[PDB]
């Protein structure tokens, strides 16, 4: 809609005809409107008045006004066209002008509103053509002759049977204008950031719908002195992760040696620019791969479901910090009641969530459980979201040492390793 | 037939409130349907409903469409502009993908498009750069503009806008240009301007203006057959009056005095008088004396009740040249 009514008006204090797109009220909306319109508010001239954020849109056409109404913003011209357009249409539609003619062709006229405008949308052009669409058609006829005829034959026969039976940018720039160790001060001239992200979806049943692991080693060198070096990579990983080396890096060297170096040893790595020397990917359905399994078992005690959720750390290698298991809760029910729990929790009334936090999850302490009760259904509890950060990488891949290409002397280096969760959800 | 199909879009819309559920699988179904589809008319519709069912699908598609848009017909384009708006106030983080497009949208060219295009922008942004971008659009627009009713409207927005009290220098300044257009009259519009105009001046961008005012003034002389502009004059003077209060003002002013002498109706005298009062308060004086001289001429140079009255006060006032 962009108009709840179109009413065509005559001077009379009264609008000659109208149609109500939507009914609810009574005319008093329309009735009141009519009254106001008739009154004109004595106001002198002006073909538009909007007051109180209501457009009263009109056009005198003579002693007649054609009127549209709206309240929130519009593009004018279009509008005008319409008022005017009305002023083109009528002598065709209902015949000329005098109420009566219209009185006879009311049906035609209303039909025209609808036809013309489908809810504040300028539907077409061409009046005659507009006739065309209905009560003027074509298809029906085509069908009828053949059909009617066919039947007729059957009938005829029957009678017998019966009978007998750059730019962007300029703008953009202008406009544009846990912590890791940020300054170059706290980093060696050779620095690597090893970051991995995990995307995992699991069914509540515990099956693994999808697991994706992406990781990369970003190398940054602050001093050209360090430009020609080789990285020693230690790979403990059993998972079957696929590794890819940067296009500049010697693939064979990496494969046999497990050293990362440029294809041309004479070449130097870029200085003060990050280079993703190595990347790896793991995508797998195998549940065995899940780092931290979550088992949530809602059960409905009579009136008042009890939820028991536990986690267990599969990979002994990991040490997970700031683990938060976010559990959605039903609303309007009040706060959840907490029973035995390992760790602590935070209840958010607005969010309607129960965040279960910690304990630190180590190889030593693989599992923990939470029990609480709230009135609700098992579905209310999902999806469960898991968030955590790990200092150690999921993939057992590390850079043990860095050496100079010439002389192979050891070089000091620093590393920042993070394992982050893009999405870890239990359906 | 697209007519038939389109009709379903309304119908469905009708369901969605009444018994949405009646059909439950729809929002996607539509969305796939869109894929099958290619009639703009129907598409336009499709969008309108689709976002109401769920924005997300539209968005996915939006991502897709981003380059293509430019090629396309407006009406459908419009509908997205509304949608995007509501969500950020609730939450953002989304930009780039949009931006990429948005810049393309900073072609902008239909009067509708432009009308919205600057309007949406402000909604989105208000950076000084932003302030400028939109501003331009208006100014040209206006200039191009013809339906006065329209003109006023943007002002109103503008009127709102001022509460961009970070209120840049320039912008105030661009007014004159715009103002020039006023000479193609319509007082009522003009009038709205004057009020509007007054505001910006920290007793500055002033002179250039003043001068301009004087230009106006000449212009005002002209040959005139004032009927509408007269009104303006009075107003102007008000507008003008205010400034002065603040300001230290100058020769320009002298000229009014002169100007006033020319004239022949009471309302001005009243102003003048108003000035009489005021000035009586204001007294740094110097000017007055000249003016008093000026006046002396004016006076010698003239007769009338008004004058007659004038004399009285002035007489009342008195000082030297014993």
């Amino acid at each position: 809609m962009v108009l709840l009514a179109a009413a065509v008006c005559t001077k009379a204090g009264k609008a000659i005809v109208s149609r109500q797109f939507v009914e609810m009220t009574r005319t008093r909306i329309e009735g009141l409107l009519a009254a106001f319109p008739k009154l004109m508010n004595t106001g002198k001239q002006h073909t538009f008045v909007e007051t109180e954020s209501v457009r009263y849109v009109y056009q005198p056409m003579e002693k007649l006004y054609m009127v549209l109404i709206t309240t929130k913003n519009s593009n004018i011209l279009e509008d005008l066209e319409t008022l005017r357009l009305f002023s083109r249409v009528i002598p065709e539609y209902c015949r000329a002008l005098e109420e009566n003619e219209i009185s006879e062709h009311c049906f035609d006229l209303i039909f025209a509103f609808d036809e013309i405008v489908a809810l504040g949308y300028r539907e077409n052009v061409n009046l005659a053509q507009i006739r065309t669409f209905t009560e003027m058609d074509s298809h029906e006829e085509k069908v009828f002759r053949a059909v009617r005829e066919t039947q007729e034959r059957e009938a005829k026969a029957e009678m017998r049977r019966k009978a007998k039976e750059k730019e962007v940018d300029n703008f953009v720039d202008k406009l544009k204008s846990t912590k890791v160790h940020a300054p170059p001060i706290n980093m060696e001239s050779v620095h690597m950031k090893i970051e991995e992200k995990i995307t995992l979806t699991c069914g509540r049943d515990g099956g693994l719908q999808n697991m994706e692991l992406h990781g990369m080693i970003m190398l940054r060198i602050s001093d050209d002195k360090f430009g020609r070096i080789r990285l020693h990579v230690e790979n403990e990983d059993k998972k079957g992760v696929q590794l890819q080396t940067h296009p500049n890096v010697d693939k064979k060297l990496f494969t046999a040696e497990s050293l990362i170096g440029l294809k041309n040893p004479e070449k130097s790595f870029p200085v003060n620019s990050d280079v993703g020397v190595l990347k790896w990917r793991l995508q797998t359905t195998e549940e065995s791969f899940i780092p931290l399994t979550i088992n949530c078992w809602p059960s409905e005690s009579g009136n008042g479901c009890d939820v028991n959720i536990e986690y267990e750390l599969q990979e002994d290698n990991l040490e997970l910090n700031d683990v938060v298991i976010t559990i959605p809760l039903p609303s309007g029910v009040g706060a959840p009641v907490i029973g035995e729990i390992d760790g602590e929790y935070r209840h958010d009334s607005r969010r309607n969530t129960l965040e279960w936090c910690l304990p630190v999850i180590d190889a030593k302490n693989k599992s923990g459980s939470l029990e609480f009760s709230i009135p609700g259904q098992p579905n209310d509890f999902f999806p469960v979201q898991v968030s955590f950060i790990s200092k150690k990488n999921y993939c057992n891949i590390q850079v043990t040492k860095v050496t100079q290409v010439d002389g192979n002397s050891p070089v000091r280096f620093s590393t920042e390793t993070t394992f982050l969760v893009d999405k870890y959800e239990i359906l | 037939h697209s007519y038939v199909r389109r009709n379903a879009v309304l119908a469905i819309y009708t369901i969605y409130r009444n018994f949405e559920h009646l059909i439950p699988d729809a929002p996607e179904l539509i969305h796939d349907f869109l894929v099958n589809e290619k009639d703009a008319s129907c598409k336009r519709n499709a969008f309108m409903m689709l976002i109401h069912a769920d924005q997300d699908r539209a968005l996915d598609y939006l991502s897709t469409c981003i380059d293509q848009v430019q090629t396309f017909g407006d009406i459908l384009q419009l509908v997205i502009v509304e949608l995007i708006y509501k969500v950020c106030h609730a939450n953002p983080s989304e930009r780039a993908r949009f931006i990429r497009c948005i810049y393309n949208l900073l072609q902008s060219s239909s009067p509708a498009v432009k009308y919205e295009a600057a309007g949406t922008l402000v909604t989105l942004s208000s950076a000084p750069t932003a302030i400028k971008a939109a501003a331009q659009c208006y100014i040209d627009l206006i200039i191009k503009e013809s339906d006065n009713n329209v003109k006023l409207i943007v002002l109103d927005r503008l009127v709102e806008l001022k509460e961009h009290p970070a209120h840049e220098r320039v912008l105030q300044d661009l007014v004159m240009d715009i103002l020039r257009v006023l000479s193609t009259p319509d007082l009522e519009v003009r009038k709205k301007t004057l009020q509007l105009a007054l505001d910006l001046v920290s007793s500055r961008n002033v002179e250039e203006l003043v001068i301009v005012l004087k230009k106006e003034v000449i212009k005002t002389n002209n040959v005139s057959e004032h009927e509408d502009t007269d009104k303006y004059r009075q107003l102007l003077v008000r507008t003008l009056h205010s400034c002065s209060v603040r300001f230290p003002d100058m020769a320009a002013n002298v000229i009014p005095v002169l100007m006033e002498f020319l004239s022949d109706s009471n309302e001005a005298a009243a102003a003048d008088v108003l000035e009489f009062v005021r000035e009586a308060i204001q007294r740094f004086d110097n000017l007055r004396m000249l003016i008093v001289e000026k006046m002396l001429e004016v006076f010698h140079a003239i007769k009338s009740v008004k004058i007659y009255r004038g004399a009285l006060w002035i007489l009342g006032e008195y000082c030297s040249t014993k």
